[PDB]
């Protein structure tokens, strides 16, 4: 499974 | 052995064709497993392998589910990096991401990646220690103050010692039959002329799973690093692997020259030669 | 960074004429991910032409699989037409049996 | 999701230990902690996601399953009364970052009322001789006022008084009446009062 | 950090209104947020940029939210209903999961008819000699009643000067008649000094009230003067004896 990574540059 | 699972990532800017377009494909060792693709109809995760549709609806609405966030979250990423680099906005980009984990026999950790591009270059990946940040250049150095404060690394880390091991040892043990069964390349030699004096050898490695191979041409038991004309590994189409490597030869010396195969689906190093 | 494309035209399966199999192109190594790839018989571009989904090597750069059903005839030669923004002129592999 | 405390009460200059408890949470949810000071906008405090995380305000105290957290206040002031959100803002990878915020749990500091003086207090209008109003003061925070029982007449929370200069809080509430007939003298009657509350006519 | 106007807003029910907001300069995300009075804020709509993602939070298709440059965001809501009643709130963050900046919000009610609103009458309530005797303490309070809407910011002033200290303000204004549907309100306060600025002749104590209703532009049809925008104040001098 995937898992989100919400974080953005 | 050792087995490792990757996503792969790939978000590309468009101006004026449309909003940026994202990609993903899940990969269990060398086998694809699953995709999405955000300008599909009805955008889901679809599976590419048999033992994936094992899993259950609550697995795909959260694959699906984080996809279409991603969707959202690297058309972020995109506009950011244009103003992080003052780009206009009339060129296309690729931002481009590749995650996840690698296990031991026993099921542990082995190692864990999370590393990003931008244009093919790299940008910020996650180190070895699964705590602190590489950043390539002064823009990354940005991303990395607000992922350190944020504590991206901890979740990461969560993730890696976590979920992605025991994802990846259920996919390995449903689909155990495929995945930890490798597939001995099926070899054969032949033979082309040039002109009078001049034939090529030529040393076929076919049906062979993992990717991972080695073949090496001998004129008399000597190495022909040098004049061996090699091909990058080959995808079958059938899930499977082709490779060949070839010398050029004076007639009659056939004999002198042996080739030798190397692969994990096979008992023993194979030796090889051209067939009378 | 800008990577210009590696290309590979090979059978699925060992050539064997009047068989049916599959024709491949192999694209690779290059950069950025837009490729204008073609399959071609006798110059005619085919359609229901397939291509795998978008993936990249440890180095960033891309790699695709096209392929379609064919049959191999002694007549017929069939080739690859790959056009990519490194390159300056489409470029035309033919496809060998014995590569 | 999330539950919480609907409320808690403190002293002030005391720690505050507010729980949240987050039975369903992924392995890689992040825990947000928000306030909401009276008439004003939401505020982040601090998130975590596994180990222990620290302000300068707050500290956060994740437990070693992450089933629940406490968001700690280390020196609770009057400032420090708002409501308290505790949010998933992940949600399981589901979602992107904008706030459910909960219900909350609703924080009220009190003062450390040391040496008190319950009284109650009828206060003239400076323009009209006639109007009047009533005012409860220098109780501690052991009483409660009640709204009264009679829909016309009118009884205001307790609210806390700071006269920064002489270090000095007060608690009070203000009771008023459309009935030209009603006495401070039985105004906080619907209240347990205390016994030497101070009582001049 | 972030702005937003107008701070309160009286809108006849089926009128327009547009609701502003300027986010913290460089922030690429943007929120907007529904509070009804007693609940916690609640998602209406998000932007990236200019462009509008989840709009998944808005009750109705009257609800018409922009933000062209990718800056200032305005929230249009069209055919206003009394269920609009709320704070709409305003956030701004660094990018999507970073922490959400908040404005003060902007206070909207929804009423029948302009006839309902009211400015507050306010008054002074000199402090009571037992008190003075008895604590060397004076407390004056402040009653402001009979107004509607709930759109008031009072504060307290002394010899000219605003003051902060000694004071306290209820944070919610009662309902007067709680059986109407258009109610009006009183709000409470008080200011405590210590006795012997009391009795000074010359100290002046001033409780204002700003409220918050109609202006030049709206139209007003009934005979008691348009209950504007306006301070309402009363003030108390200092006594000796």
């Amino acid at each position: 499974e995937e898992y989100l990574q919400a974080f953005t540059y | 052995g050792s087995h490792s699972m990757r996503y792969f990532y790939t978000a590309m800017s468009r101006p004026g064709r449309g909003e940026p377009r994202f990609i993903t494909v899940g990969y269990v060792d060398d086998t694809l497993f699953v995709r999405f693709d955000s300008d599909a109809t009805s955008p889901r995760k679809e599976p590419r392998a048999p033992w994936i549709e094992q899993e259950g609806p609550e697995y795909w609405d959260r694959e699906t589910q984080i996809s279409k966030t991603n969707t959202q979250t690297y058309r972020e990423n995109l506009r950011t990096a244009l103003r992080y680099y003052n780009q206009s906005e009339a060129g296309s980009h690729i931002i481009q991401r590749m995650y996840g984990c690698d296990v031991g026999p026993d099921g542990r950790l082995l190692r864990g990646y999370d590393q990003y591009a931008y244009d093919g270059k790299d940008y910020i990946a996650l180190n070895e220690d699964l705590s602190s940040w590489t950043a390539a250049d002064t823009a990354a150095q940005i991303t990395q103050r607000k992922w350190e404060a944020a504590r991206v690394a901890e979740q990461d880390r969560a993730y890696l010692e976590g979920l992605c091991v025991e994802s990846l040892r259920r996919y390995l043990e449903n689909g155990k039959e495929t995945l930890q069964r490798a597939d001995p390349p099926k070899t054969h030699v032949t033979h082309h002329p040039i002109s009078d004096h001049e034939v090529t050898l030529r040393c076929w490695a076919l049906g062979f799973y993992p990717a991972e191979i080695t073949l090496t041409w001998q004129r008399d038991g000597e190495d022909q690093t040098q004049d061996t004309e090699l091909v990058e590994t080959r995808p079958a189409g059938d899930r499977t692997f082709q490779k060949w490597a070839a010398v050029v030869v004076p007639s009659g010396e056939e004999q002198r020259y042996t080739c030798h195969v190397q692969h994990e689906g096979l008992p023993k190093p194979l030796t090889l030669r051209w067939e009378p | 960074i800008q990577r210009t494309p590696k290309i590979q035209v090979y059978s699925r399966h060992p050539a064997e004429n009047g068989k049916s199999n599959f024709l491949n192109c192999y694209v690779s190594g290059f950069h950025p991910s837009d490729i204008e790839v073609d399959l071609l018989k006798n110059g005619e571009r085919i359609e229901k032409v397939e291509h795998s989904d978008l993936s990249f090597s440890k180095d960033w750069s891309f790699y695709l699989l096209y392929y379609t059903e064919f049959t191999p005839t002694e007549k017929d030669e069939y080739a690859c037409r790959v056009n990519h923004v490194t390159l300056s002129q489409p470029k035309i592999v033919k496809w060998d049996r014995d590569m | 999701k999330t539950t919480q405390p609907n409320s808690m009460e403190s002293n002030e200059e005391e720690p505050v230990h507010l729980p949240c408890n987050h039975s369903t949470i992924s392995g890689t949810d992040y825990i947000h902690w928000y306030r909401q000071l009276p008439s004003q906008g939401p505020e982040y405090v601090i998130h975590g996601l596994t180990s222990n995380v620290n302000n300068r305000m707050a500290s956060l105290a994740i437990a070693e399953d992450r089933k629940s957290s406490t968001l700690i206040l280390h020196r609770a002031t009057l400032r420090d009364a708002a409501v308290y959100y505790c949010i998933l803002p992940l949600a399981g990878g589901t979602s992107y970052g904008k706030l459910t915020f909960g219900q909350g749990t609703i924080l009220t500091v009190h003062p450390n009322i040391q040496n008190p003086d319950p009284a109650v207090y009828q206060l003239r209008d400076s323009k009209s001789s006639d109007k009047s109003v009533c005012l409860f003061t220098d109780f501690d925070s052991q009483t409660n006022v009640s709204q009264s029982k009679d829909s016309d007449v009118y009884i205001t929370d307790k609210t806390v008084l700071d006269m920064r200069s002489m270090d000095f809080k007060s608690n009070s509430a203000v009771a008023w009446s459309n009935k030209s007939d009603f006495a401070c003298a039985n105004a906080f009657n619907n209240s347990i009062i205390p016994e030497d509350t101070f009582f001049p006519s | 950090g972030v702005s937003q106007s107008p701070r309160y807003k009286v809108a006849k029910r089926g009128q327009d209104v547009a609701l502003r907001c300027d986010p913290i300069s460089g922030h690429v995300s943007l929120f907007w947020y529904q509070q009804a009075l007693g609940q916690g804020p609640e998602f209406l709509t998000y932007f990236q940029n200019e462009a509008q993602l989840d709009k998944s939070g808005l009750p109705s298709d009257r609800f018409f939210a922009e933000r062209p440059e990718g800056s200032v965001s305005t929230l249009k809501i069209q055919r206003t209903q009394q269920e609009d009643s709320a704070v709409y709130l305003c956030a701004s963050s660094l990018g999507q999961a970073y922490e959400q900046y908040f404005g003060p919000g902007t206070r909207l009610t929804v009423t029948e008819d302009l006839k309902n609103v009211f400015p507050p009458e306010v008054a002074v309530f000199e402090p009571s000699e037992a008190e003075i005797s008895h604590t060397q303490k004076a407390t004056l309070v402040c009653l402001a009643t009979g107004f509607y809407p709930d759109h008031v910011e009072l504060s307290w002033w002394v010899n000219g000067k605003e003051v902060h200290s000694g004071v306290s303000t209820d944070p919610q204004p009662l309902k007067e008649q709680p059986a109407l549907n258009d109610s009006r309100y009183a709000l409470s306060s008080r200011l405590r000094v210590s006795a012997t600025f009391w009795q000074n002749p010359r100290n002046h104590f001033r409780c204002q009230v700003q409220f918050y209703g109609l202006s030049e532009n709206d139209e007003w049809t009934q005979d008691r003067a348009k209950p504007v925008t306006q301070i309402v104040s009363a003030e108390a001098w200092g006594r000796a004896d």
